[PDB]
RNA sequence: UGCCAGCCACCGCGGUCAUACGAUUAACCCAAAUUAAUAGAUCCACGGCGUAAAGAGUGUUUAAGAAAAAAAAUCACAAUAGAGUUAAAUUAUAACUAAGCUGUAAAAAGCCCUAGUUAAAAUAAAAUAACCCACGAAAGUGACUCUAAUAAUCCUGACACACGAUAGCUAGGACCCAAACUGGGAUUAGAUACCCCACUAUGCCUAGCCCUAAACCCAAAUAGUUACAUAACAAAACUA
RNA sequence: AAAAUG
């Protein structure tokens, strides 16, 4: 993509190298800003359009607690939330992106919608992705099962941290008086 | 601290060069009735024929030999911006793991 | 192979006379075109020729 | 400082071009057993670039050569002579399936 | 209600502006975490255009003076004997070893390309690997 | 917004309006900061900051939208096309 | 009253259906002034030229203008003008065989000095190569060989100079084949058309004119950039 | 093949 060129390493071989510098030092706030919309009772949903891993995105999404979505997404499932979902629901407050490309290989739709909508968005973008959307992006590799298992740990240990420290910090608040 | 430039200097694929014509080791992961995908490691999985010589001996995890020929197979069409992505890799079966 | 593309149509960089001029643009379309059926044609003319030629002898 | 940047040199694994197979020769109108394998055995066309396989200068070159010793009396127009019939294939167009 | 604008700019100027405003009297919870913790770059929107003329993509090709001399290891013995390991991050393929003897022969004070070939081809015999020129 | 009838047409302009909201920046809450000479589709504008004394001598329709915004001082001059939506 | 009477600056209104015609009431704006007409002031482009009006058919040059930072000039292939040659087909012309040949959806007309095969000058044109993209300023050029040869140490520039497809004119020559026009035969109510046959001007060479094209790639020339930025379609938007 | 008008 046009938009990677800050965000690569060099060329090998005609296969381009994503360098891990700013990989790292975006990944930092990204697990960051993850874990504090958890502490703060945020409803975080882990959107992924790719038919090879979607089952371990829904695990992870249920050990962590977080809500999932790996299907078909739907039209006006974010902007015409009164009447996809419910009556009255609550948008969720954060969307991280697990694979940003559908099976089209186009951009999502949640990735418009949350920035309709002001919903933050966590995402891993690939050399072919699109980060101008993506309040939190972070240059990686989302082919590889390795590195989709290495991020998808990673996010469900931010988000346990956030949810524990979150209770003992309530049980202290309890001995507080 | 070791950085980036330190250890893609000695990543094993950056002492492959050229995916062209080279031997790797890869290791089966999924199976299908007649289609073997095997992660030979670099970015995609390949997909190959399960030969007629010792058949039932390829289950999940065996670790095979491949002759790599590309690490992604792209091109281009008329009228694309951009590459038609096939979102694997080309490499053909010569054994498994002969030791 | 596939023929070359290069200075055949007309824009603006192109110095040189158009060489090919696209009745619709060359964009690769995403569907391919339905297969034709083909022309049915009377069968065995030759053995009705045989057939006949008794009922003219005879 | 890092001494294990990469340094902006020439591709090391550039592979050769490929020739076409009378790169470096000698194309001549005298040579009627060089033209006619690149004709056709029943009707004498010329055969393209598609067919033969040689870069952008050989195959203007064969085709003035043919040109010429088909008028100068070398060479036949309407067919390819039987002596060179069976001189080796380089076409790659096949017609008996 | 709120601001569906995408071009316009990015996610948290369209709530900070709302907010100042007075439009949004209710303030979301991620935008305390985004004014602690911003991002490198403001999620604005920009479109991608085509690059037309000379101009050219600035990233720069990744290659380093060991490649020269892998080069002439895969054209004259071509693929090691030993295959390519890219599970182990520790792996050391023949043509690393070849390289390795490369650099230590520049070291020893040899400049002629021969010299530093043959010998290191001759010098693996000396450790026991097995090299299939090909002709 | 667009309907067969008029007040269905008129009550989905109010309620889809409210959704597509901008923020004007102001100065000193009565002029812009800066003169803007903008190039949209094929209308021209050309809008200069003007003094306090001097208000709102824009067209007829751009008087309307910055009475809304709380634009109390301006000058205003559109050239080419005069399309309402552009 | 009902496309009648009539009204209007533009749109336009007149249906036993008029807030637009004529009258009444009511209302609005001016005011000793109010309307109508004619003159004025102001109003066109520091904008554009692919599809709406616009890039002139081409090159050179005079006058005139910009030289604002630095670089360059010249190579396979069908430029052009002369001279020579012809591989396939076609035909004038002879010999054997047949009574048919050509013709269309079907026919008719025409030719039976016809048709097939074997040999054959002259004229015209130059399969495949060409899925190539070169030459020439443009028009234009691709069967072969030879000679001469393709400006500028390279900005723009006319009403001046030189070219300028086909069509048409004059004189001489050529005429296989194709064909305006014309004469027959089909179809049609008509067919002075599309369909079939024959033939003339013409297409061919030399010399002299004519100076026109959807001469269009509807995108002017010279050096550039991918910055801002999609009226629509189309070949993306732009600078000096 | 054929074939007009409102
Ligand atoms: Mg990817
Ligand atoms: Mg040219
Ligand atoms: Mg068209
Ligand atoms: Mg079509
Ligand atoms: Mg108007
Ligand atoms: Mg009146
Ligand atoms: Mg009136
Ligand atoms: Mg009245
Ligand atoms: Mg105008
Ligand atoms: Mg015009
Ligand atoms: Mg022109
Ligand atoms: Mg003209
Ligand atoms: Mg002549
Ligand atoms: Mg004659
Ligand atoms: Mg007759
Ligand atoms: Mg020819
Ligand atoms: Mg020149
Ligand atoms: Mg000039
Ligand atoms: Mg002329
Ligand atoms: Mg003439
Ligand atoms: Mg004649
Ligand atoms: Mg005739
Ligand atoms: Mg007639
Ligand atoms: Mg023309
Ligand atoms: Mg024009
Ligand atoms: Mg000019
Ligand atoms: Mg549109
Ligand atoms: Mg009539
Ligand atoms: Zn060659």
């Amino acid at each position: 993509h046009r938009f990677m060129e800050p965000y690569l390493f060099g060329s090998r071989l005609g296969q381009d190298i994503i360098d891990l510098e700013q990989t790292a030092a975006h990944l930092q706030l990204a697990l960051n800003f993850t874990a504090h919309v958890a502490y703060r009772e945020g409803i975080i949903l882990f959107v992924s359009r790719h038919r090879q891993f979607a089952h371990l995105i829904e695990t992870t999404a249920r050990d962590c607690g977080e809500y999932a979505h790996t299907r078909y997404f739907k039209g006006g499932l974010l902007t015409n939330a009164p009447l996809l979902l419910g009556p009255g629901v609550r948008l969720p407050d954060l969307i991280i992106f697990l694979h940003t490309l559908n099976n089209v290989f186009e951009p999502h739709v949640a990735v418009r919608d949350a920035a309709k909508m002001n919903i933050p968005t966590v995402g891993i973008v690939d050399t072919n992705c699109n980060p101008a959307l993506i309040t939190y992006p972070v240059p990686g590799n989302d082919d590889s099962p390795p590195a989709v298992r290495l991020f998808c740990r990673l996010f469900q240990v931010a988000i346990s941290r956030a949810k524990e420290k979150r209770r003992q910090v309530e049980a202290l608040y309890r001995l507080q008086g | 601290v070791e950085s980036f430039a330190s250890m893609l200097r000695h990543s094993p694929l950056t002492q492959m060069g050229p995916a062209k014509n080279k031997l790797v080791i890869g290791q089966i992961f999924h199976i299908v009735e007649d289609d073997l995908y095997i992660d030979f490691g670099g970015k995609f999985h390949c997909v190959c024929k399960r030969p007629e010589v010792d058949g039932e001996k390829y289950q999940k995890g065996t670790r095979v030999r491949l002759r790599l020929l590309d690490l992604e197979l792209t091109s281009r069409f008329l009228g694309a911006t951009t590459d038609t992505t096939i979102l694997e890799a080309d490499a053909v079966l010569l054994g498994l793991q002969e030791s | 192979a596939t023929p070359s593309l290069r200075g055949r149509l007309a824009r603006l960089g192109n110095p040189r006379r158009p060489i090919l001029k696209p009745n619709k643009p060359l964009i690769l379309a995403n569907h391919v075109g339905e297969r034709r059926r083909e022309k049915g044609e009377a069968t065995c003319i030759t053995e009705m020729s045989v057939m006949m030629a008794c009922w003219k002898q005879n | 400082s890092n001494e294990d940047l990469p340094v902006p040199m020439e591709n090391p694994y550039k592979e050769p071009l490929k020739k076409c197979i009378l790169c470096e020769k000698h194309v001549d109108y005298k040579n009627v057993q060089l033209l006619s394998q690149f004709i056709s055995p029943f009707t004498g066309c010329i055969y393209g670039r598609h067919i033969t396989g040689l870069c952008g200068k050989k195959q203007k070159e064969i085709t003035k050569a043919i040109k010429r010793a088909q008028i100068l009396g070398f060479m036949p127009v309407t067919y390819k002579d039987p002596a060179y019939l069976k001189d080796p294939k380089v076409c790659n167009i096949k017609y008996r399936e | 209600a709120g601001s569906r604008l995408e071009t316009v700019g990015s996610i948290f100027s369209r709530t900070r502006d709302l907010i100042r405003a007075g439009v949004l009297k209710e303030k979301p919870l991620w935008l305390d975490i985004y004014n602690a913790f911003p991002p490198l770059r403001e999620p604005v929107f920009r479109r991608p255009r085509l690059r037309y003329g000379k101009a050219k993509a600035a990233v720069q090709d990744i290659f380093y003076h060991e490649d020269r001399i892998r080069a002439k290891f895969y054209s004259a013995y071509g693929s090691g004997p030993k295959a390519f390991d890219l599970f182990n991050p520790n792996f050391k393929s023949t043509c690393q070893r070849f390289v390795e003897k490369y650099i230590e022969l520049q070291r020893l004070g040899e400049t002629d390309e021969e010299k530093l070939f043959v010998e290191a081809g001759k010098a693996l015999l000396a450790e026991g690997v097995t090299l299939r020129r090909v002709g | 917004g667009k309907a067969t009838e008029r007040a269905d047409a008129f009550r989905k302009a109010k309620n889809r309006a409210v959704h597509y909201l901008h923020y004007i920046e102001r100065y000193e809450d009565h002029t812009i900061y800066h003169d803007i000479s903008l190039k949209f589709k094929r209308t021209h504008i050309k809008m200069k900051k003007q003094p306090r004394g001097y208000g709102l001598h824009c067209h007829r329709a751009i008087m309307t939208i910055c009475r809304l915004i709380g634009i109390k001082d301006l000058y205003a001059k559109v050239s080419g096309s005069v399309n309402m939506l552009n």
